[PDB]
Order: C-alpha cells, then structure tokens, then sequence
C-alpha cells in the first residue's frame, strides 16, 4: 500500500511544521519532534468518511490544501511545492474519489465586491474570484455596528489545550460595509449559521460629544482604569491616574457648559500637544444611561460614588459624575 | 630640549619601574605650550609650540 | 473611477510574505494582510485612514478602507473605487501583533507609502490640465 | 542661621579626631600605616 | 544588504573578557543587542545565539572570570530553533565559532524562516563596538560604575575598613547628641562587621 | 620641513585661494590633496607654475608631471580631445 | 597602551592618555605603573 507522506506541512497555520500523510483510512498529520511545544504530540486524524471537498491554491508558505468536511469545518495544510500538486491530484483522487479544485485568488487589491456566505466559510469576492475567505468556526461574534455596517469579531488564538501555537499577525475584527435597502437580512443568515452571541463591554459609553480641543467630534468609552476616546481619524486611551483635573463650567453664553480634563502626559497628535481636553456640551441636551455593571461589583467598588442609572438629566453633569467616581478626582 | 635621553620614557612622558637609570636621564617628560611663530609659512607641521 | 492592481501574477508576490504576517510591498503600493492564512493584496489606493492601540501586550491596528457615505475628500468627479450600489466594501481590519516595535514600523512605513503616493497623485495633477507645450526657440543673437 | 563653614583645621594625627584612633591592629595595616608611628604630627601639603 | 559571510561575523567577534571588560557601560546594552556569539549548550555542542535583550538581575551576582568578578547583567538570548533564554555571561566562549556552527546557525534560521544580519547592519554593528570600546569614560559615568559595583561588593578589607571607620564617625556623632537609641543599632551594626583576624 | 605652497589665481588678476600642503611630496596623500584641490575645487588652473631655490625643485615638478600624465587633469573648456594643463618652469627674477 | 595597577585593590588596567585617573571598578584615585618588560640583570656582587 503507497502512503504518499509530505514533510515540512503545517496544520491550520500552525508554527511547528509537521508530517503530512495519505491513507485509505483517512488523512494524519504529525508534529516534527525538533521543536518543544508545551502541548499534546498526538497526531491528528480525519477519516475518509468526513471529507467532502479539497481545494488548491495559494497560501503563506507555498500552497495550501483546504480541505472541506461534511461537519461544516474547514481543515487548512500549508507548505506544499508547485510540484506536489500533480502527486496530490492522483492520490486524493484514487483514494477518495474527491476531484482536487484549482482556486485562483483575486491579487487586485481592491476592497469592494459581494460577500457570498457558503456552507463552511464567508468568502470575499472581487471580480468573480475570492479574495479571501473566513471560515465559521474562527467568527466568534457578529455585531450591526450601523444601518449599512457588519462588524465580526473573530476568536482571539491565545492558549488552549487543544490548538497548536500560531505565527504571525492575527486578525481580531472585519467590518464590512453591506449598502441598499440589506445588511440586516445578511446578518441574520450569518448569525444564524453559527448562533453568534451579541455582548456589551464598556462601563458607560457617551456618542457624538464635541472637543473644542483637540477640534472635532469623539465617542467616549470609560472603563474600570483606563477612559478611551474614539474618533473618525485618531483613537486615544488615556489611563484614570493621568486624569490631574475635572473643571466643569458654564459658558457666558447662556447656553453651552464646558468640561475640561487635564492630562498628564498631554495627548500628541504631532508637534504640539492638548495638556487639556475641552469638551463643549448644550446646556438642554439630557441623557438617560444605565451603568454596564454586576450588582455585585457595582457595590463593591462603586456604591457611593456612582449612580447605578442615570435619569433624563444634563449629559455634562452625568459624565462629570461617572468621571469624579472612576479618577476619583474632585471636579472644580 | 635638555641634553640628556629621552629614549626611556613611555607613550604618556612617565619612565617605568625595573629601568635602570644614569643621570642626566629624563625620567619625568613634560611640555608647555608656546604661541607659534610664522614657521606656518613652509614647515611641514614641523614647526615648534 | 482611476483602475489600479497591486500584483497580476501569484509569482510578482514577494517571497518576503511567507511569515503570515503584514508585509508591505512599496514598489507595487500594495499593504499584503494575513486573513486565515490567505497573502491577500490591499493597495494603498484603496486604504483611507490607520489607527494604531497597544491593548495589553498585543498592538491592534484598524486599517480603514475606502467607503462610500461621507468617506474620502476626493471630489465626486474622481472615485477611489468603480460605481455601484451592489457592491459591498471592507471597512476595516483590524490586527494583533506581541512585537510591538516592528508593528509600529509597519504602521509608520503604511502611512509614509500614503503619503508618497498622495503628493504624487497632486504632482501629477499640477501638471495634467497643463497642456503640453511647444519648445521656446532662442534668439540666435543677444537676448533683450 | 545654622552651621556655616568657617574654615578647616588641621588634625594632629593618632589625636582624638584623627581617623587612626580608632582601627586596632589589623586595620592598620591595611590602611598602609607602621603600628610603630606614634603620631603627634600634622600633614600639610 | 548582502548576506554577511564568517569573516564579517568574526569581525565583531566580543569575547568573554571584553565582556567583562564592558559589560558595565550604559551604552553596552545596545551594544550587545542583536550579537552572534559562541554559546556553550551544557545539555557540549557549542552553538550561537540571538540576543534579544538584557536584564540586569539583583542577588543574582556570579563568577564572571574569576572569585572577584562579580556579574549582575544577564543576556536574554534566543537559538533559532530552540526558544528564548535568559543566561549569565561566562557562558560564551572566547573560541571563535566554527564553520559548522555557522551552518548549523543557518539551517535553524532556514528553518524558522527567518535571515542573516545586512552587511550594512554588520558594519554598523562593528562600528559600535569600536566606538564603545576606545570611548573615553567621564567622571560622572566612572562614579556610576564604582557605586554600580559597591552595590555589587559583597566584602572588600579595605571597604569594610572604610564603612567600620565612617561607623565610628557616625557613633560618635551620635553619642555627642545624647542619642541613647541609634548608638545602639550602631554598636550593635559595629559588633557584627568586625571580629577580625 | 618644506612645506609646498600653492596659490592660485585667475583671469582677473586677483587671488582666489591659497592651500597648504603639509605631508611629504612624495607621499600618496600629497597626490591626492592636489587631486583634489585640482579638481573639486572647479579652480580649473589653465597652466600650473613650478619654481624654487635648488634643485630639488625639479624633483617636484616631475612628480607634478608624473600627477598629470596619470590623473588626465585636462583644461575645463567653456562650452572633443580635452588638452592637457600644462606645468613648466618659471623665470623669478 | 600602557598598564597601571590600582593603589588599593591592585587591579589591572589600562588608560588611553584622555581618561580620568581612576581605578575602574573600586575607584581609588591613586594608581602606579607596571614593571617594564626590559631584562633586568644584577652582578650578585
Ligand atoms: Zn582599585
């Protein structure tokens, strides 16, 4: 019986190389033992059974075989020579009965298209060819961020007792930008492939809030240490121990209320710097928020010095309240 | 220069110990700079300050 | 819409992408973005704006791209990308990095590429409504 | 007004503000001294 | 941008008594960074490492060359194949790295997929250390080195002399401002440090 | 301890530039510095003067000849057999 | 180029003409030079 093995393969992007081998029984890939990796050596193993499809194309290290299960998975080996193909195609053939597709990716470089949601993977497609493609299992959670906006989050690889160390840079987030009146039918397709879960982060966020200083519009998302400002062209992350001042105070003009924050170190953009951020509130606009906390943290950490929910009151007196409680700076 | 050798003195002007000396012999060798003349005009920078 | 390509041929892809990481191509001003082990071709055209977060150990930096709605200052009469309400674009991507100073070089480096192709792109047009002109003939004698 | 500087006093060495005071016999030999100098002199210069 | 041959690695050769030599130099920590140098393996095949940086290690003194050379610095080096390490400086050899060393090196580098040092950057890595090695010293970093080292003195007769003499001085100053408390802790400080023989 | 001088001047009858020259004649480095001062310079000298005392002189000026029969120091034309600057001896009466 | 001893611990260095006269690792400011590498012969008279 010919086994047909490849050395130097790797498995789902895996940093160790291993051996890669074709059987009756199915296809096994093994770690090469030359490199210490704290976890299981145990070969993995899928049966002939729950191969559906394979493809050919390219990958990071040479060529990729991207094999499709009848389980919905998406199985990737790369490290494969041009030449391997020929050895490749008649093996898989003879073996499984399985046709190996040559799929040529689009190179343009260009970011628009048509999304088309198959069975295992969201594949990208610029000028009818895939551009990339994301498999269902790394798609940790989708979120509408906007009426035309389709936010993904992908699982984070850090450490679990069943994956093998990654190398390189990984993607965390994809927005897609889905135009007509239909990015909310897409969601729902996606969601409901994989049951996504919605989740909500941040203590309290506040939308829209204009800065005098530096000029322009920021949302503000305030955490336990740390307060982020979010803006079209620049997003900061200022610690709460480097908050020195709160000032709050009217402006003359009997309408708008300025909240300024001092900083230390300034905030750079450049050259020069912003020691302080002027914010510029209207005097009427009100704001209902609910705090994004346990009951149990909330009077542990926060009971006495903030609300749990805000009523309809001025918004530049709830966010220099939520300010005072999480600097514990006094407010002047 | 004085008349004695200077050919017992190291890189930095200081004779060393174990060497036997005579006198006469420049065992300290020190210098003092001089404002220097117009031998700038054809000197090779062999010219004395 | 001005047509652009960041590489025809698999081959005209550097061998320096084989890390599964950002690798930048300034010849072909093309931003290389490992997606699930896929070298897929971004070029610098088609990206708008970066913002770069060391969050913790890791470095996420969302590279924006084009996107119609109040997206990019060009006047209607030039679009960064080809007319059509069907077509769906990527916003943004955002990546993780533990070396936090080479992902810093890479977000200076697409930034620098940017801003190379932009004065280029205005080079250009200061000299495209010019009509070429013809040569000046010099007086064979002394000049006025 | 507190302790200004008014100048510097030699020390008459093996005295009592002399540093050899103290020391014992081990320490003197460190300190590159004859245990058979008996002091009663100043160091000027 | 070549690749760097062995007589161009050699060149910036740094051996085990010029890092005793400088290992003490603000500027030495960047001056190591990135090195290739001659690592004995201990589990021995002598092999080269990648320094990825240095950390200095409190209460971690050790032999460097002999009893008095006390070391606090410590390199963090990688090999290619294996993963990162954090070790002491007496490790390196002053042997010159052989030939199949080299190549060993660089079938580890191969294998990870990574490169070999520019020959601008070889260059400029030997300029370096030239600079760092004929630099003139200032009396304010040679007075860092010497408390740098005091901190690293374990015992020294005529330093224990010294702190013993400026104990007493202290002592008596004390017994002058009729200190009942701290001539205590003094005596006691001075009962320990001596028992000479 | 003889150093060589060397003045220069143009058309107009001014002097531009005045050069020493402190390393031994015979010396590459003596060659090299009026290489360069020759040309870098742009002085572009259309005849090269050479006189003295003795007759060490003249071993000076068949160095100098050596120089510009190897190095091609031709004339600068204002706009092709480019001529060479020549380097004769000087009457100093 | 040439070397010194310290006064204090007897360690040995070097200096290049331009550094400060110090001991590098214990800081002593007196220093004395090495014994010269020339034969040195006696009559055993
Ligand atoms: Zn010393």
């Amino acid at each position: 019986m010919s086994t047909v093995d490849f050395d130097t393969i790797f498995l789902n992007q895996s940093k160790a190389p291993g051996r890669f081998r074709i059987t009756s029984s199915g296809l096994g890939w093994k770690p090469s033992s030359q490199v210490p990796t704290k976890g299981k050596t145990d070969p993995f193993l899928l049966p002939s059974g729950d191969i559906l499809s394979v493809s050919w194309s390219r990958g990071y290290r040479g060529w990729e075989l991207r094999v499709y299960t009848r389980n919905d998975k998406v199985i990737m080996l790369d490290g494969f020579e041009q030449q391997d193909f020929q050895q490749l195609k008649n093996e898989i053939q003879r073996t499984f009965n399985v046709n190996l597709e040559h799929k040529e990716h689009s190179l343009r470089g260009w970011n628009w298209g048509k999304t088309q949601l198959t069975r295992a993977e969201l594949v990208f497609n610029v000028n009818n060819r895939p551009a990339w493609e994301i498999p269902y299992s790394e798609i940790s959670n989708s979120n509408l961020t906007g009426r035309h906006e389709i936010s993904m989050e992908l699982n984070p690889k850090t450490v679990d007792e069943n994956h093998y160390e990654t190398l390189g840079d990984e993607l965390v987030e994809v927005r897609l930008y889905v135009p007509g009146q239909k990015s909310q039918l897409f969601y729902e397709q996606l969601k409901d492939k994989a049951d996504f879960d919605t989740t909500s982060e941040a203590i309290v966020s506040f939308e829209d809030i204009l800065f005098l200083t530096p000029r322009g519009r920021f949302e503000i998302s305030m955490y336990a240490n740390n307060l982020r400002l979010r803006g079209q062209s620049y997003d900061y992350k200022i610690q709460n121990k480097n908050v020195l001042r709160i000032f709050s105070l009217p402006r003359l003009d009997d309408r708008h209320h300025l909240v300024i924050l001092q900083v230390d170190p300034p905030l750079r953009q450049g050259q020069t710097r912003y020691p302080f951020l002027v914010m510029q509130f209207d005097r009427n606009e009100e704001l209902e928020v609910e705090l994004n906390l346990s009951d149990e943290e909330y009077k542990s950490k926060y009971e006495g010095k903030l609300n749990r929910s805000y009523g309809t009151d001025s918004t530049y007196k709830i966010l220099s309240h939520c300010l005072r409680g999480l600097t514990e700076r006094r407010v002047i | 220069l004085k008349h004695g050798t200077y050919e017992k003195l190291d890189e930095d002007g200081l004779i060393a110990p174990g060497v036997r000396v005579s006198g006469d012999d420049i065992i300290i060798g020190k210098t003092t700079p001089i404002p220097p003349d117009t031998e700038e005009l054809g000197q090779r920078t062999k010219y004395h300050t | 819409f001005k047509r652009y390509e960041s590489y025809v041929r698999e081959s005209q892809i550097p061998s320096k992408v084989k890390n599964l990481r950002i690798s930048i191509d300034p010849k072909a001003q093309t931003i290389i973005l490992p997606i699930c082990g896929r070298p897929v071709p971004f070029h610098i055209n088609s990206f708008k704006n970066g913002s770069k977060n060391e969050e913790g150990d890791y470095m996420y930096i969302r590279l924006n791209f084009n996107s119609p709605g109040m997206g990019s200052s060009v006047k209607k009469t030039e679009l960064p990308y080809e007319d059509g309400d069907d077509k769906e674009f990527v916003r943004s991507l955002t990546f993780r990095s533990t070396n936090k100073e080479r992902m810093s070089e890479v977000f200076k480096a697409i930034t620098e590429l940017k801003k190379t192709a932009v004065k280029r792109d205005q080079e250009r047009k200061t000299m495209e409504d010019v009509v070429a002109q013809a040569q000046l003939v010099e007086f064979k004698g002394r000049p006025k | 007004g507190n302790k200004v500087h008014i100048g510097k006093v030699p020390i008459m060495l093996r005295s009592k503000f002399c540093s050899l005071r103290t020391l014992d016999e081990v320490d003197l030999y460190k300190m590159k001294e004859c245990p058979y100098d008996m002091g009663g002199y100043f160091v000027i210069n | 941008s070549k690749p760097a041959t062995l007589s161009d690695i050699n060149k910036i050769i740094f051996g085990r008594t010029a890092m005793s030599k400088y290992w003490y130099y603000p500027e030495f920590d960047d001056v190591v960074k990135g090195m290739y140098l001659r690592l004995n393996t201990g589990s021995s095949p002598y092999k080269v490492v990648e320094v990825l940086g240095s950390q200095r290690i409190k209460g971690s003194a050790y032999g460097l060359n002999s009893k008095e050379n006390n070391c606090d610095m410590y390199l963090k080096v990688a090999f290619p194949n294996q993963k990162e390490m954090v070790r002491p400086l007496f490790v390196f050899s002053d042997s010159s790295i052989t030939h199949p060393e080299f190549d060993l090196f660089l079938r580890e580098l191969d294998a990870e997929g990574l490169s070999v040092m520019d020959l601008r950057d070889v260059d400029y890595k030997y300029h370096q250390l030239k600079e760092m090695s004929s630099r003139s010293l200032s009396n304010d970093e040679v007075n860092s080195i010497v408390k740098m080292k005091q901190s690293l003195s374990s015992n020294t007769g005529f330093n224990t002399v010294l702190k013993k003499a400026q104990l007493q001085e202290e002592l008596e100053e004390a017994r002058d401002a009729h200190d009942h408390e701290r001539v205590a802790r003094i005596e006691a400080e001075l009962k320990s440090i001596g028992a000479e023989s | 301890g003889d150093a060589v001088l060397g003045v220069f001047m143009d058309d107009s009858g001014d002097v531009k530039s005045q050069i020493k020259f402190d390393e031994d004649f015979q010396s590459r480095d003596f060659s090299d510095s009026l290489t360069r001062y020759i040309k870098s310079n742009n002085i572009n000298p259309d005849i090269i003067g050479i006189s003295g005392f003795n007759i060490h002189t003249k071993k000076l000026f068949d160095k100098v000849n050596e120089l510009v029969n190897e190095e091609r120091l031709t004339i600068e034309y204002d706009n092709s057999d480019k001529h060479l600057i020549r380097v004769i001896y000087v009457n100093d009466e | 180029g040439v070397k010194y001893t310290c006064g204090a611990c007897a360690h040995n260095f070097s200096l290049n003409k331009s550094d400060p006269v110090r001991c590098k690792e214990c800081g002593h400011r007196v220093i004395y030079k090495a014994r010269t590498k020339r034969m040195i012969q006696f009559d055993a008279r």
